[PDB]
RNA sequence: AAUCGAGAG
């Protein structure tokens, strides 16, 4: 569920999602240089990478689908 | 065939009877499976 | 380092493998804890929990046999134990969302076994007798998800870190309110008029005391004071109230004389002349008044044949025993049996309290004051209800044997087949019954409970959102009849509930100032503490027994535990006493003295409060940590003990002297919903009123279990963010499992002139783009059993074949059951086809909705007992796409509430040096009045955060006023290269030029909530007026100040419009009937050409409401001379 | 069709 388009500037950054939590954990940094090495300078874009709930993964383990 | 039974979660079929009857839990409970049908929408 | 932080890698791993062991964030358990260690202690006690406590003091119940001073053989029936069963079958473990998904109750199974004693001690036949189903408690003793992994939870369908007190009746998930009440052992004064209204004589003064037996049992005491001088003891039984002599009972508990009285209510104050000559009124007005009355046994006679049927006793039942039995069972119940030498020890200091009332001497006690307040729990209240329940099932089986005995005359009393037919004729739904009432909250009893209130005390306990559902376990109730008073002094907010209220979050409205909730980490002690060895250590320090010497009134300080009067001492040694206990219960390393104890010492003062050290083990007191400054160590304190404490609410603050202790993280005396209100100390109280009830409406995050949830409505967001700007203590409530809400790039600014008042205006593009997308989940049930009975299958089952049924129900109605999951049903659309052979063909039911939908999820319920029959029984989930249209209410964290204005194309929109286009625009006029700074120091933290990266904590009570937030940001925001006061340039959208002025531009949360109505009618349904209702196709009502500004206007055809658009002799109908091909004529009754009726009418212009006022008036017997006017 | 609860203005 990461917003595939900026809100309110419009930068994609949907891709982003995976290389960001790539860059913070794999390499140990702050969020700040992790989205400015990602390649975000305003904060419009900077929003959607730095908060963003991924709820997915809680909310994707509860499948129907597949035994427990 | 449909009806997955959301406690094994296993495709099955009903015969007018015994709906509840998981063969493999008998689990009272059954959910209806999505199939191949064209959905055509907006992507807005 | 970072102040706080996002913790996104722990957040993540989190979410993809729930814990294995203890779960995370255990403040929430130990938020939802008064619930479950009520229900817990319900049964896991130390005798039987509370349940076996109260069937064993339910009573003996007994009936005689007819058998020809003797008259047959007793019954004795009793109740030995009471069980735990979780399960449902062959046996197997039944969990829940199982009757969620069913649609159906999570109840239990209640085991019961009884006695059947014909006599003492000859035969006794034991039997289980289960009654009924218990809807048990969700994470409680009797469910099967008492102690689980969240990882196991996770594995069997449940939310991720589920926990809650409600208890799933018919699919519905409903939860016992919390009440608040009197306190428990403590005598307090009342100056309540209706004490003097009562009768002649009557006075407003009065002590009262509602004892709780050690099942928790209320019992109110209550000592009416008569003006002529003497004073009677008052308390109630069954429904009714019956009235009594004090002296009487005093003499009734104990073999004790009137001197004795004399030293008892006054010592060593015999140089005084009221109390003295009040008490010789007494003694001598029960002196003449009963004169024959002299031993205590035939007082107790006395007693025991004035309440002979006010106690249903026993024909076989001595009068001395059944005076006894209602002095142990009516009167100070909290003292128990054997404890008569104190109960007369206790009235004794609670006349002298009275006199102290009637002299003045000590101040009245507010009732509504949180000093004397006490909340009892949920699971309480369960109890209390199932031993009522089961004490009337044990009369009902006494009254089928009485019915017996009278008509059927076929008797055995040591028969097992003769207990089998006793017991097939007595309800045994117990837990049918208590289901009801759970579901209706209608409480029914013969005792009342000493309650007040009647209907109401289960809620709905709605999952809008996570907030709302969480705020369900902590609202606390004053009372429906206070609800229904009108007056204002009981809505006050009070100093004394310091530490325990929140003194924000309360709803604003009509139930204001009365659905107070509890301030995060306040605990409710849901067990009784160890209180055996208190007296002894008690005795160890400088007091004296209650009984070797005799001392009494206001100058002694009175010292007693939870009601039990054993120590008089001087009141500098009962301070002296007061703080070593304190000592020695903070210190630790002491058998006895728990920390959870509730002492109060009232110094003695002019006027004021009646003196006393006080100790208090109690069972549901309300209790509070702050930290010991002797010591530095977590102390716990309850309402009563911290009006006299002088707690500092900082250590900055701390005096000399002054001082003992100092509340840490002075935000813990708050909601939890308070605490997540970012800034609330810039903001107006008001303003964070409307905040606090605006979060309980948003469109939340409702869980992620939402895959099997079937529910009325969920209102779900589709994505969700944290707060850049998030208060502390959000994460540590693991508040981010349940997002909800979106940073926004506000513009305070106004521009457009679409948002004047509380308007505001959404980025067109940003709404594109999908800035808040939350949906609604709405699910209901199809059945066709609803008209069938038990032996009556019904000719007509779901599917459709054999008939001409029409074609094109395959377009979304296509398959052999049930139509396809991923459909788009528009209204009328056949929502599921069933065949029936009543009428030998297939019938549908229709959407009969408003807005089309999705379907999301339909699934199959089968019976509960084995009716395999052919499942005439589906529900099915409707998935709405509520995309933000104009006028849906959006709102910050501040109740900075508004509509959305106007979708402002991206372009027109005005934006900035960056390019940024904002997406939310607010209108700056409106800080003026509603005076919230905390959105403008939001916006700033929330830019700083968005720029460096960190997350920006805003909790109350951590920025002075020499570390002003703006210049904390300020600096930050100049240190990234922005404006210092975040005044940022920007352009026009439509002329392109540069405004005048920098524009305050920022992010800041922004919640989306429910409020999304529209009607409109020319004609269809209809006294002849239009129907009633949005969803009908109804009009709307012109009320009678409608039609007054109608006349005020003097628009007579306009009234006419809205308020509109006969037999000529009588005046006062018949006609119209032709015979054969002749035209239709009139033949009025009341009047061939005229027979015999008459031939004068002609038509009139009326209204239809007309005819109708004229038939109910023929009914009436009621005729006018409606004079009709002529041609 | 009435009663209760949730509300909103
Ligand atoms: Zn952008
Ligand atoms: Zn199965
Ligand atoms: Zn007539």
């Amino acid at each position: 569920i990461v917003p595939v388009r900026c809100f309110s500037c419009g930068k994609v950054v949907g891709d982003k999602w995976e290389s960001y939590l790539n860059l913070l954990q794999e390499d140990e940094l702050d969020e700040g240089t992790a989205l400015s090495r990602l390649g975000l300078k305003r904060y419009c874009c900077r929003r959607m990478i730095l908060t963003h709930v991924d709820l997915i993964e809680k909310f994707l383990r509860y499948n129907p689908l597949e035994k427990r | 065939l449909k009806y997955i039974c959301a406690e094994c979660s296993s495709k099955l079929s009903l015969s007018r009877t015994d709906a509840v009857r998981c063969k493999d839990c008998g689990h009272r409970i059954l959910l209806k499976a999505r199939t191949k049908r064209l959905v055509q929408f907006e992507a807005r | 380092a970072r102040t706080a932080d996002f913790r996104t890698l722990e957040r993540e791993s989190r979410f993809i493998n729930p814990p294995k062991d203890k779960s995370a964030f255990p403040l929430l358990q130990e938020a939802v804890q008064p619930h479950i260690g009520s229900f817990n202690a319900l049964t896991e006690g130390p005798d039987g929990g509370l349940l076996n406590l109260g069937v064993k003091d339910i009573g003996e119940k007994v009936i005689f046999d007819g058998k020809p001073g003797y008259l047959g053989n007793k019954l004795s029936v009793s109740v030995e134990q009471v069980s735990i069963a979780k399960p449902m079958s062959v046996e197997r473990k039944v969990y829940p969302s199982e009757s969620r998904q069913r649609l159906t109750s999570y109840r239990g199974k209640l085991l019961l076994k009884l006695k059947w004693s014909v006599n003492n001690g000859e035969e006794n036949l034991f039997e289980v007798r289960d009654c009924g189903g218990l809807p048990v408690m969700l994470q409680s003793n009797r469910c099967h998800l008492n102690k689980m992994s969240p990882y196991e939870l996770v594995q069997h369908k449940e939310e991720s870190d589920e926990i809650g007190g409600y208890f799933i009746v018919n699919g519905i998930e409903k939860l016992i309110r919390m009440l608040i009440v009197q306190r428990r052992n403590h005598p307090m004064a009342i100056i309540r008029p209706s004490f003097a209204n009562r009768g002649a004589s009557y006075s407003h003064y009065g002590i009262q005391i509602r004892s709780v037996r050690p099942d928790q049992t209320s019992q109110t005491n209550v000592l009416h004071y008569l003006n002529d001088g003497q004073v009677t003891f008052r308390f109630s039984w069954r429904k009714n109230e019956y009235l009594v002599p004090v002296v009487m009972i005093l003499k009734a508990l104990c073999h004790t004389s009137d001197r004795e009285i004399f030293d008892g209510i006054i010592g060593n104050d015999v140089k005084d002349s009221f109390l003295t000559d009040r008490l010789e009124l007494l003694l001598r007005g029960f002196k003449k008044r009963y004169p024959h009355l002299q031993n205590r046994t035939q007082v107790l006679q006395y007693l025991g044949d004035k309440f002979r049927v006010v106690f249903q006793a026993s024909p076989d039942q001595s009068d001395l025993e059944v005076g006894q039995e209602v002095l142990d069972r009516i009167v100070l119940v909290h003292l128990g049996k054997d404890g008569s030498q104190d109960k007369f020890r206790m009235l004794l200091f609670m006349i002298r309290k009275l006199y102290s009332l009637v002299a003045g001497e000590c101040s009245p006690d507010n009732p509504d004051a949180t000093q004397h307040q006490e909340v009892l729990l949920g699971g309480f209240l369960y109890g209390m209800i199932l031993k009522e329940k089961i004490d009337e099932y044990l009369q009902n089986i006494i009254a089928q044997v009485r019915m017996d005995i009278n008509r059927g005359m076929a008797i055995n009393f040591k028969d097992k087949r003769y207990m089998s037919r006793v017991l097939m004729r007595v309800n045994e739904n117990i837990g049918s019954k208590m289901q009801y009432f759970l579901s209706t909250g209608n409480l029914v009893s013969q005792s009342g409970l000493d309650l007040q209130q009647v209907s109401g005390y289960t809620v709905v306990a709605e999952k809008i959102n996570f907030y709302r559902f969480i705020s369900h376990f902590r609202m606390v109730h004053r009372g429906s009849f206070f609800a229904q008073l009108k007056t204002t002094t009981v809505r006050k907010l009070l100093p004394e509930s310091w530490g325990f209220l929140c003194p924000v979050h309360t709803p604003d409205g009509s139930p204001c100032g009365l659905l107070n909730h509890f301030a995060h980490k306040c605990r409710i002690s849901t067990q009784q503490s160890d209180v055996s060895r208190i007296p002894s250590i008690l005795y160890s320090l400088g007091v004296a027994p209650a009984s070797h010497t005799f001392a009494a009134g206001p100058s002694l300080c009175c010292v007693q535990i939870d009601g039990k009067i054993i120590g008089w001492v001087s009141h500098e040694q009962g301070k002296i006493i007061a703080d070593t206990l304190r000592y020695w219960k903070v210190e630790g390393k002491t058998p006895g003295l728990p920390i959870d104890l509730e002492i109060g010492y009232v110094p003695p003062s002019t006027r004021g409060q009646y003196p006393g050290l006080y100790l208090f083990g109690g069972h549901s007191r309300m209790l509070r940590p702050v930290r010991y400054l002797p010591l530095d160590k977590e102390d716990i304190v309850g309402p009563f003990e911290q009006v006299y404490m002088n707690i500092a609410v900082t250590p900055q603050e701390i005096q000399n002297n002054v001082h003992t202790h100092v509340e840490f993280t002075p935000t813990n005396i708050l909601s939890i919903l308070a605490n997540l209100t970012p800034f609330s100390d810039f903001n107006q109280s008001p303003r964070n009123m409307y905040q606090c009830q605006m979060g309980k409406q948003t469109m939340g995050t409702p869980g992620v279990a939402l895959c099997h949830r079937s529910d009325n409505k969920l209102y779900r967001l589709q994505t969700g963010q944290t707060p850049i700007v998030k208060a502390n203590l959000y994460d540590d409530y693991g508040m981010d499992n349940f997002p909800n809400g979106f940073n926004a790039v506000v513009a305070v600014i106004s521009y457009t002139g679409y948002d004047m008042d509380d308007a505001m205006i959404i980025n067109k593009s940003a709404d594109e783009r999908g800035f808040g997308y939350g949906t609604m989940y709405k699910t209901e049930k199809v059945d066709l059993a609803l008209n069938r009975n038990r032996g009556d299958p019904i000719t007509q089952h779901f599917g459709f074949g054999n008939d001409e049924w029409p074609k094109e129900w395959l377009e979304k109605l296509d398959e052999d059951g049930l139509p396809y999951i991923g459909t788009y049903v528009e209204e009328g659309d056949p929502i599921c086809a069933y065949f029936d052979d009543t009428l030998n063909k297939t019938k549908i039911k229709t959407y009969h909705s408003s807005e089309p939908a999705y379907i999301e999820e339909v699934n199959l319920i089968g019976d509960e007992s084995n009716k395999f029959q052919e499942l005439q029984t589906v529900s099915i989930k409707y998935r709405i796409r509520r995309t933000p249209q104009i006028g849906d209410k959006f709102s910050s964290r501040h109740g900075q509430k508004g509509v959305c204005s106007r979708k402002w194309p991206t372009i027109d929109m005005p934006f900035s040096e960056t390019g940024i286009q904002p997406d939310i625009i607010i209108n700056p006029h409106a800080f003026p009045s509603r005076m919230t700074i905390g959105m403008f120091v939001e916006s700033l933290a929330g830019k700083a955060g968005a720029l460096h990266g960190i997350a920006q904590d805003s909790t109350p009570w951590i920025f002075n006023e020499d570390d002003t937030p703006a210049d904390y940001f300020g600096e930050q925001l100049a240190k990234a290269g922005y404006n210092y006061h975040g005044n940022e340039p920007m352009y026009s959208g439509a002329t392109g030029e540069e405004l005048r002025a920098d524009i305050y531009v920022g992010v800041v949360y922004y919640q989306r909530l429910r409020h999304m109505k529209f009607q409109v009618r020319s004609t269809g349904p209809v006294t002849m007026q239009p129907v009633k209702g949005r969803k009908r196709h109804g009009g709307i009502r012109v009320g009678e100040m409608e039609r007054d500004a109608l006349i005020g206007h003097g628009t007579s055809f306009l009234l006419q419009d809205r308020l509109l658009n006969v037999c000529r002799e009588c005046g006062s109908t018949q006609q119209s009937v032709p015979r054969i091909g002749s035209i239709s004529t009139v033949c009025c009754r009341r009047c061939d050409s005229q027979i015999v009726g008459g031939n004068e009418t002609t038509t009139v212009a009326i209204p239809f409401v007309l005819k109708y006022l004229d038939s109910e008036l023929s009914a009436m017997g009621i005729r006018l001379r409606y004079n009709v006017e002529p041609k």
